[PDB]
């Protein structure tokens, strides 16, 4: 215990950390799914 | 401003000097009146007569510049026999600058005004010759 | 949930935690009036939180590890130098006074933040309302310049206007001859150099200006030195107060929320204590302030925001 | 003639405007607006707008102008200054009446006038509709349609009035 | 369409690659925002809150991808409209008769 | 102000703007402006002092006058076309009245006098709204009625605004007045290009808002409202001084920063229309803005001004203000030029 | 010599009501630090 | 024409009664025997302003007897209640914010 | 146009000039602002009634309602100005000169 008053950010906000990482994972999965769906629709529409 | 500018730019350069000098005096006077109106509105004169005096001093000053530019620029074009010459306007613009150096009595202002009003007048003549648009109509 | 509008919306309203025991008490007096001892007894008996008088190192006590910092990080303000050489050309006299008013302003904010957050009252020894008595004494004795006084009033004008005055003002009135005798008995070599004229100036300002002003808006209790010995009677006097004055009657949850948002943000508290008024006594050149600030960031646990200092044991910095 | 009633009312309408627009004591300026409001209602009445005419009386004169007079008596003027006592007010008042009289005289002499823009002076009746035989008021049908057609208008209007209450309580708390 | 970010006809175009250089730059901008967030709050700039720094990159990339999709679609529409108009009005866009430099006369300006 | 009430009042400021942007009826556009003006006044008044009351009154008189002129334009348009659709107006006198009304709402010269005074008299957060969100609704109407605006009128307003904004800012030490004159100058670029390519008007508006929000947010972070107070930032938050420097240079239109992009694109569109004198005059006159932006960089970042002793007490406390979105906005404010072709999304 | 940095005399150039003093704005004063004028 | 005549008669008679009430024989032959804040509560301002806002709401409710003749009764009834409820919310806001109090 | 329109537009112009040419009282200027509203209401009502634009018959009411709410806000600012200075004179509102 160094600080005389416990700092507001002494310990991680695990709920915020979990939401933050979970949000990042979701956006990446969504982005890759969207890109994949876009590529196929493009190939289908152009006959490739 | 449209019609006055139309009278001036209809008269051939270097000719009908009295009509050119009238057109610029009216243009100069109108600019003086506009300046007086804002000056009186935003910087309230101490009295009714001070405000009237300021209106006359500014308007006469602006009409004086307009008259000298029109006469000198038309006299130059007539004498030199060069109607479509920006130099004539450069001469008239500096004459106006000298007048503004006289009404304000400041050799420095006169010298600066003559160069800048002289250059500006020459560019106006070039623009008329070559069709430069200040407020260009939209086209693309 | 650090306090804010969201916490306020969800039910953290000051009137819920406050009672008729939620009071702000300030003990005042001349030097060596036993006001420190009285302040502790009132707090103990009334179950309040006691604040020792805010000195040169009060802010250090509230930040970092709480231990005092070297002098250069308080600008080199010395109370001892004030007594030895009150007219020093370095401007220590007013620089100390300007620093101490800022220290009191910070303490008043801590005390108000404690009262509004927990509901427990507090006891202070002097406050930003009585800090000026020392300024008046300094000026009348020719220790500070007229310009310093003007600067002090400018800073006080835009700071004190934000805060509510104390509920109860307690004054322990000790005469200057008795004050002067207790000083020589206390045996602090620098303090004994204090002169009765300076002490009389403090008394005059207290009685001439402070007490009449606080009487309009606070509850003022005055005790002689003998009467202050009877702390139980002092506490008894406080508990029988009507409280029918001042702005504390006008406060409601909306206003106290605005007040709590101010006092919790300490930089917002101290904003005007550094107004750009270039008084030689408190002005610091760029080279010096740059050099001192760089040293300050090298002190243990000071380079980063609290909780982000690996050099003092903070962990999980990469998830914070 | 009563064939020019709308034109005559509009002449008085303008005179009332030159009255308060010259800005005498706010008490008398308020009177000029009240007279103009009543004359303005009469103009709307003669075009077939009975409800709209009575709203001016009910809301504009009995509502807003009452609160204007109320506020004037409180926070502006408690005793009027003599009307037209100030030269600036008199000059402005006379100038507006002189302009108005010239318009009226010229439009009546030629049954038309060009004051900036060209107007007809044959009388306003000439433009009226010539075929009405319905069993209802059309103005009433239109206003009643606020509740069937104007759902969006009701929502934003009702919201603004509520916010007006909240806002004015914030402004005045000080 | 009408008030549509990406109309259905935009789906006939190749999507931006996930390795698009412009998308890499957008991700880099998000990374810079993460560092500035640490700096203005006096945290260790490179190490603090990697979870927060990861979301800064992801958010920028996610929005940047859709912005790049709309950008390419709008330029495809500009070209589509232009070529269709050139076809609709062949009278205004005739094929110029081209002459070789042996036939075209150019004045010569000596530098002496 | 009760926090829930503050939120509802803020939501009503936004709703008034949104009604203007989605409306197809002139009456609903007028309502949006009236609703917006009703909700903005309380946030100008919220600190209860004579300066705030004077600012709110001057704002009320200006905006209520402009809204009456707008209603007059709408009614003339109704008489000469028998319809209310938001689009080109069918009467030149209606077009002038609506253009003048929108100029007054935007604070364009010569209707500019209220902007420096109102901005000075209200808190920073309120000034941020006034100079950013409040430009959206009047610009969104100009975006739609431009086919019928008088070219000489709109370009005269643009030229006067750039001149008055540039000259007016040269004489200011108050940060809120500097931003006000900067806003007047930037409104001039937005409207100058409107007759030629409204998309560039949107691009300049968006980039203007991002950069202006960044400046106000950095001023709020340190509670600075004067030049000298800002000059103490180097001794408290050195990182902030660098962010201010970058943002000011960007606002000055210097490449390779973001703020160069709107000037670059506007010059391009004007030249395509054979407008050469006006863009050149505009670009040179904007150097006046660059001058009083540079002055601020000198006293904030590139030199170290004198400090005070009490500043040391501030060293022991961290910044607690929200600074919402500041890291994102400062990056956009400075590092967007390589993505310039992205402007086509605004088509 | 160490790098020159602004002194008090340099700083006060920017602490006035206007940057360019004139006869007209001689009576102008800087506004209150907290924007509040006394009643 | 009738309404004009009735109005003209009513106020002309009122005028005649007032002037004669002022100028009647007196039978005597001897000599006969400003724009500031009035000290008035802000509460009275708020009453008048509150009346105005409620009066504007009433103007919108006045068409209700005609609106009830519509075939779009579902919409009409929903909007009537919405407007009156919003009027009630306005009153509830003034009430709970001590806007209807006369103390202090 | 019709003869009535000459005077209704004249009334609006007269009140606009009255509004732009201040004297001392803020209330006098607020009255001119209401004058412009009243002339707008009449001009709109005449146009709408004569043309038999049935659904537009509600528009003058909406104009009246919203502008009265505007006037209520204007009056509230006037009393706050009067509380500060003891009068509603515009010359007192010149602090932001500097
Ligand atoms: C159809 C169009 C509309 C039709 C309108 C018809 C009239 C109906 C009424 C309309 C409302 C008018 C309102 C008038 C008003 O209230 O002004 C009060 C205004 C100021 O009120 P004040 O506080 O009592 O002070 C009075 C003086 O200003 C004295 O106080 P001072 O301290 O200001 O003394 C110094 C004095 C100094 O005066 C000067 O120096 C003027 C010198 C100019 C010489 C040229 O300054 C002034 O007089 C201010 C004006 C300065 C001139 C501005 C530029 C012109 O007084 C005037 O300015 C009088 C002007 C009245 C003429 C009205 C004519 C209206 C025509 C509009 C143009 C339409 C053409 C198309
Ligand atoms: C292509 C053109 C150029 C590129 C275009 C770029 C356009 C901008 C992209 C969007 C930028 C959003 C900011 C990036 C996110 C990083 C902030 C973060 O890590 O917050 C984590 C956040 C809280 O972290 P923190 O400890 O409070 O500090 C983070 C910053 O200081 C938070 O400080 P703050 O005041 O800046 O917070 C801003 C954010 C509130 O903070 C957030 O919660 C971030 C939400 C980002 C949503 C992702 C948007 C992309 C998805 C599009 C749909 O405001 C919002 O509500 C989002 C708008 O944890 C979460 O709850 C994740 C969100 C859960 C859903
Ligand atoms: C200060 C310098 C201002 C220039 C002097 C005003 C002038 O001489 O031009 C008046 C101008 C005439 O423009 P106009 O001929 O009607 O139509 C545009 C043709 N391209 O009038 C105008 O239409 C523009 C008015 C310009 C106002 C000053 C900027
Ligand atoms: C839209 C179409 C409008 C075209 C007209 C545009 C002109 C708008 C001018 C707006 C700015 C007015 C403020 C200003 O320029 O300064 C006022 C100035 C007062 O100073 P002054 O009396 O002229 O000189 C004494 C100096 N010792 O006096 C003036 O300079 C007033 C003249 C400015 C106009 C030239
Ligand atoms: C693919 C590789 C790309 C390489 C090129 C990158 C440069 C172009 C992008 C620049 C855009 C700005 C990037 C965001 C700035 C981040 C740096 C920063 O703001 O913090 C400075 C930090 C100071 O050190 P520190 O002890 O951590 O103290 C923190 C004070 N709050 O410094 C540190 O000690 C942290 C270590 C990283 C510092 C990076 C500094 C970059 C400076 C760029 C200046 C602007 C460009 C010119
Ligand atoms: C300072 C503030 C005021 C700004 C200066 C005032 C503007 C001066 C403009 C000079 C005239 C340039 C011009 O207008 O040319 C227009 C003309 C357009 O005609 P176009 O149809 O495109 O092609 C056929 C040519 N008639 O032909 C052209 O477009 C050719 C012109 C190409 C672009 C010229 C760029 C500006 C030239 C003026 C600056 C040159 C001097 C720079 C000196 C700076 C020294 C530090
Ligand atoms: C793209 C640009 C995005 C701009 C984001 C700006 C967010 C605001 C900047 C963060 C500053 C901290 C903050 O919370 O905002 C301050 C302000 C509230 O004021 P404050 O005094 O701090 O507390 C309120 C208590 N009465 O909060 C506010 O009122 C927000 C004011 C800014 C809203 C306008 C933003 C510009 C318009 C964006 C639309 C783009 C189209
Ligand atoms: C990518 C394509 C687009 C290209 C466009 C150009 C991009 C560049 C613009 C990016 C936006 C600016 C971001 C700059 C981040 C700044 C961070 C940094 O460099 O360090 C700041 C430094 C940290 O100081 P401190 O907080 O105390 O922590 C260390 C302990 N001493 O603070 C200090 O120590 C104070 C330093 C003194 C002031 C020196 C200022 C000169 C350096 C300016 C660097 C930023 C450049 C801004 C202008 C753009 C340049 C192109
Ligand atoms: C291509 C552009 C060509 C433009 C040509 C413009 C020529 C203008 C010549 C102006 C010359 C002087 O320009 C400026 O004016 C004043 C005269 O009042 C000069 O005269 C100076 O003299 C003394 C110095 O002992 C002082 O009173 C003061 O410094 C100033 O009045 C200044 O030193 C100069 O800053
Ligand atoms: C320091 C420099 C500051 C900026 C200087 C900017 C100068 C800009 C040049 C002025 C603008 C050009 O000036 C304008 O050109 C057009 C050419 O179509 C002229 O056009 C004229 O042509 C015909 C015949 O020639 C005339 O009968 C007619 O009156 C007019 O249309 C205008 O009469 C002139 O007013
Ligand atoms: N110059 C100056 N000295 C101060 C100030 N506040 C306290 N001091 C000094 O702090 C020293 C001790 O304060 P005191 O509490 O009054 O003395 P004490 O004897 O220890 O405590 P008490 O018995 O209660 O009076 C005194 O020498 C004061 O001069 C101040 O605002 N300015
Ligand atoms: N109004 C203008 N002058 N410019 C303009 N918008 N021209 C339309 C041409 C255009 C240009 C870019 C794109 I991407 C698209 Cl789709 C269309
Ligand atoms: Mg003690």
């Amino acid at each position: 215990k160094f600080y005389i008053q416990e700092p507001p950010h002494g310990s991680p906000n695990w709920l915020k950390v979990g939401l933050t990482l979970g949000t990042s994972v979701f956006l990446w999965i969504y982005l890759i799914k969207q890109h994949n769906e876009d590529v196929l629709e493009y190939k289908r529409r152009n006959g490739l | 401003a449209k019609t006055v500018l139309r009278q001036y730019w209809d008269i051939p350069e270097g000719t009908e000097c009295h009509r050119k000098t009238y057109a610029t005096t009216s243009i100069g006077g109108a600019a003086g009146l506009v300046v007086s109106a804002y000056s009186v509105a935003l910087k309230t004169p101490t009295s009714f007569l001070e405000g009237v005096a300021r209106t006359g001093r500014y308007t006469f000053t602006a009409a004086a510049i307009g008259a000298i530019f029109g006469l000198t620029s038309c006299i130059s074009a007539q004498v030199r026999e060069k109607p479509d010459d920006p130099l004539n306007y450069l001469i008239g613009g500096c004459a106006g600058g000298l007048i503004l150096g006289a009404r304000t009595r400041s050799y420095g202002i006169g010298a600066a005004a003559c160069a800048y009003m002289g250059l500006t007048a020459a560019l106006v003549k070039m623009g008329q010759l070559e069709g430069w648009q200040v407020f260009a109509e939209p086209k693309v | 949930l650090q306090y804010g509008p969201l916490a306020y919306i969800l039910g953290e309203k000051a009137t819920k935690k406050m009672t008729e025991k939620s009071k702000l008490i300030t003990v005042d007096g001349n030097i060596c009036s036993g006001k420190s001892k009285l302040a502790k007894e009132i707090a103990e008996k009334l179950g309040l939180k006691h604040f020792p008088e805010a000195g040169i190192h009060y802010v250090d006590s509230t930040t970092g590890d709480g231990k005092p910092l070297p002098v250069q990080f308080s600008g080199n303000c010395s109370l001892e130098k004030f007594y030895d050489d009150p007219k020093s050309n370095d401007g220590n006299s007013y620089r100390l006074q300007a620093w101490l008013y800022a220290s009191r302003l910070l303490q008043y904010a801590d005390a108000l933040e404690h009262l509004l957050s927990t509901g427990q009252g507090v006891v202070l020894e002097r406050s930003i309302y009585s800090d000026f008595v020392f300024l008046e004494a300094m000026y009348r004795q020719g220790f500070i310049r007229k310009q310093c006084v003007d600067h002090y009033n400018q800073v006080k004008k835009v700071t004190i206007c934000e805060y509510l005055p104390p509920h109860v003002v307690v004054y322990v009135d000790v005469p200057v001859p008795e004050v002067q005798s207790r000083i020589q008995k206390k045996g602090n070599p620098h303090e004994m150099k204090i002169t009765s004229a300076y002490l009389q100036d403090i008394e005059n300002a207290y009685k001439g200006t402070f007490l009449p002003e606080m009487s309009e808006k606070c509850e003022v209790l005055q005790y002689s030195a003998w009467e202050a010995q009877d702390a139980e009677k002092v506490v008894e006097d406080i508990e029988y107060l009507k409280y029918d004055k001042g702005p504390w009657l006008d406060q409601n949850d909306r206003k106290l929320h605005k007040l709590r948002m101010l006092v919790q943000d300490k930089l917002e508290v101290l904003n005007y204590t550094s107004i750009p008024v270039f008084l030689p006594e408190v002005t610091v050149g760029a080279h010096q302030s740059d050099q001192v600030f760089q040293e300050f960031t090298e002190l243990p646990g000071r380079k980063y925001r609290a909780g982000y200092n690996e050099d003092v044991g903070d962990k999980w910095i990469w998830l914070k | 003639m009563m064939l020019y009633i709308v034109f005559i009312l509009s002449v008085i309408f303008v005179m009332g405007f030159v009255g308060f627009s010259s800005k005498p004591s706010p008490i008398y300026g308020g009177l000029g607006l009240i007279v103009s409001g009543g004359v303005g209602c009469g103009i709307v009445l003669n075009f077939g707008g009975s409800f709209l005419g009575l709203m001016v009386f009910l809301i504009y004169l009995g509502g807003m102008m009452v609160v204007f007079g109320y506020t004037t008596a409180m926070a502006t003027e408690q005793y009027p200054e003599i009307w037209l006592s100030n030269k600036a007010v008199l000059g402005a008042f006379v100038t507006g009446l002189l302009m108005e009289f010239f318009m009226v005289y010229y439009v009546l002499k030629d049954k038309e006038v060009e004051v900036v823009f060209e107007f007809n002076g044959l009388g306003d009746w000439v433009i009226y509709d010539t075929g009405d035989s319905g069993f209802f008021s059309e103005e009433a049908m239109g206003i009643a349609a606020l509740y069937s057609y104007g759902t969006w208008l009701v929502i934003v209007t009702g919201w603004s009035l509520l916010i007006g209450v909240v806002v004015i309580m914030e402004i005045t708390r000080g | 369409a009408t008030f549509q970010f990406l109309p259905d006809e935009a789906r006939s175009l190749p999507p931006p690659k996930l390795t698009d250089p412009r998308l890499a730059f957008v991700g880099f901008l998000g990374y810079c925002s993460g560092l500035i967030d640490n700096a203005i709050r006096r945290r260790p700039v490179l190490l603090a809150g990697l979870h927060r720094q990861l979301l800064y990159i992801t958010s920028f990339v996610f929005v940047g991808y859709y912005l790049l999709k709309r950008q390419d679609y709008m330029y495809a529409v500009r070209d589509h409209d232009m070529f269709s108009y050139i076809k609709s009005h062949p009278e205004d866009f005739p094929e110029k008769d081209k002459k070789t430099y042996g036939e075209v006369f150019e004045e010569f300006h000596p530098v002496r | 102000m009760n926090p829930i009430i503050f939120i509802i009042i803020l939501l009503t400021i936004m709703l008034g703007t949104i009604i203007v942007m989605i409306s197809s009826h002139w009456l609903l556009v007028w309502i949006g402006f009236e609703m917006n003006m009703l909700a903005i006044i309380p946030i100008m008044m919220k600190n209860h002092n004579p300066r705030a009351t004077e600012a709110s009154t001057k704002y009320f008189l200006t905006q209520s006058t402009a809204s009456m002129l707008l209603m007059m334009a709408v009614i003339i348009n109704l008489m000469f076309s028998g319809q209310w659709t938001v689009m080109k107006l069918f009467n030149p006198m209606a077009s002038m009245l609506m253009t003048m009304a929108l100029a007054m709402k935007l604070g364009m010269a010569p209707f500019h006098f209220w902007v420096p005074e109102v901005t000075q008299g209200i808190p920073l957060s309120s000034g941020l709204i006034l100079l950013t969100w409040q430009k959206l609704a009047p610009m969104s109407v100009l975006y739609q009625i431009f086919p019928s605006i008088n070219l000489n009128l709109i370009l005269t307003l643009s030229v006067l605004s750039i001149l008055i904004g540039g000259w007016g800012g040269l004489n200011q030490t108050q940060l809120r007045k500097i931003m006000a004159y900067s806003s007047i100058a930037h409104m001039g670029w937005m409207t100058a290009v409107l007759p030629y390519n409204p998309t560039m008007t949107l691009l300049n508006l968006i980039i203007y808002i991002i950069m202006t929000s960044t400046m106000f947010t950095m001023f709020m972070a340190n509670s600075t409202t004067t030049t000298l107070s800002l000059s103490h930032t180097w001794n408290k938050t050195p990182i902030m001084t660098v962010l201010i420097l970058a943002t000011l240079l960007s606002m000055g239109g210097l490449p390779p920063l973001s703020g160069f992009m709107p000037k670059w694109m506007i010059i391009q569109e004007m030249t395509k229309n054979n407008s050469i004198i006006l863009p050149t005059f505009m670009a040179i006159t904007a150097l006046l803005n660059l001058y009083f932006y540079m002055r601020l960089t000198y006293s904030t970042t590139l030199t170290m001004f004198p400090s005070t002793n009490n500043m040391k007490m501030k060293w022991q406390f961290p910044l607690m203000k929200k600074m919402t979105f500041l890291p994102t906005m400062v990056v956009l404010s400075t590092m967007m030029l390589p993505l310039t072709p992205m402007l086509s999304v605004l088509e | 010599a160490r790098q020159w940095q602004p002194d008090v005399e340099w700083a006060e150039q920017y602490g006035g009501a206007v940057m360019y003093p004139t006869k007209e704005t001689a009576h102008w004063k800087p506004p209150p630090w907290n924007d509040v004028d006394p009643p | 024409m009738n309404l004009m005549l009735a109005l003209l008669t009513n106020f002309t008679l009122a005028t005649l009664l007032v002037i004669i009430a002022f100028w009647l024989p007196q039978l005597n032959v001897y000599s006969e025997k400003g724009s500031a804040r009035l000290p008035f509560s802000m509460k009275f301002f708020l009453v008048a302003i509150t009346f105005l806002l409620f009066d504007l709401e009433i103007a919108l409710l006045l068409p209700l007897p005609w609106a009830s003749q519509t075939a779009n009764l579902n919409t009409m009834l929903t909007m009537a209640l919405f407007l009156i409820i919003l009027l009630a919310v306005s009153l509830a806001y003034e009430w709970t914010q001590k806007g209807l109090e006369w103390t202090e | 146009m019709s003869m009535v329109y000459m005077n209704i537009m004249m009334a609006f112009t007269v009140s606009l000039v009255g509004l732009l040419m201040y004297r001392s009282h803020l209330m006098s200027s607020l009255l001119c602002l209401e004058g412009m509203m009243l002339s707008l209401f009449v001009m709109a009502a005449l146009t709408i009634l004569n043309s038999h634009f049935t659904l537009a018959s509600m528009m003058p009411i909406i104009l009246l309602v919203f502008a009265a709410c505007e006037a209520a806000l204007g009056l509230s600012l006037l009393v706050m100005v009067s509380n500060t200075y003891g009068t509603d004179y515009v010359q007192n509102l010149n602090l932001l000169q500097c």
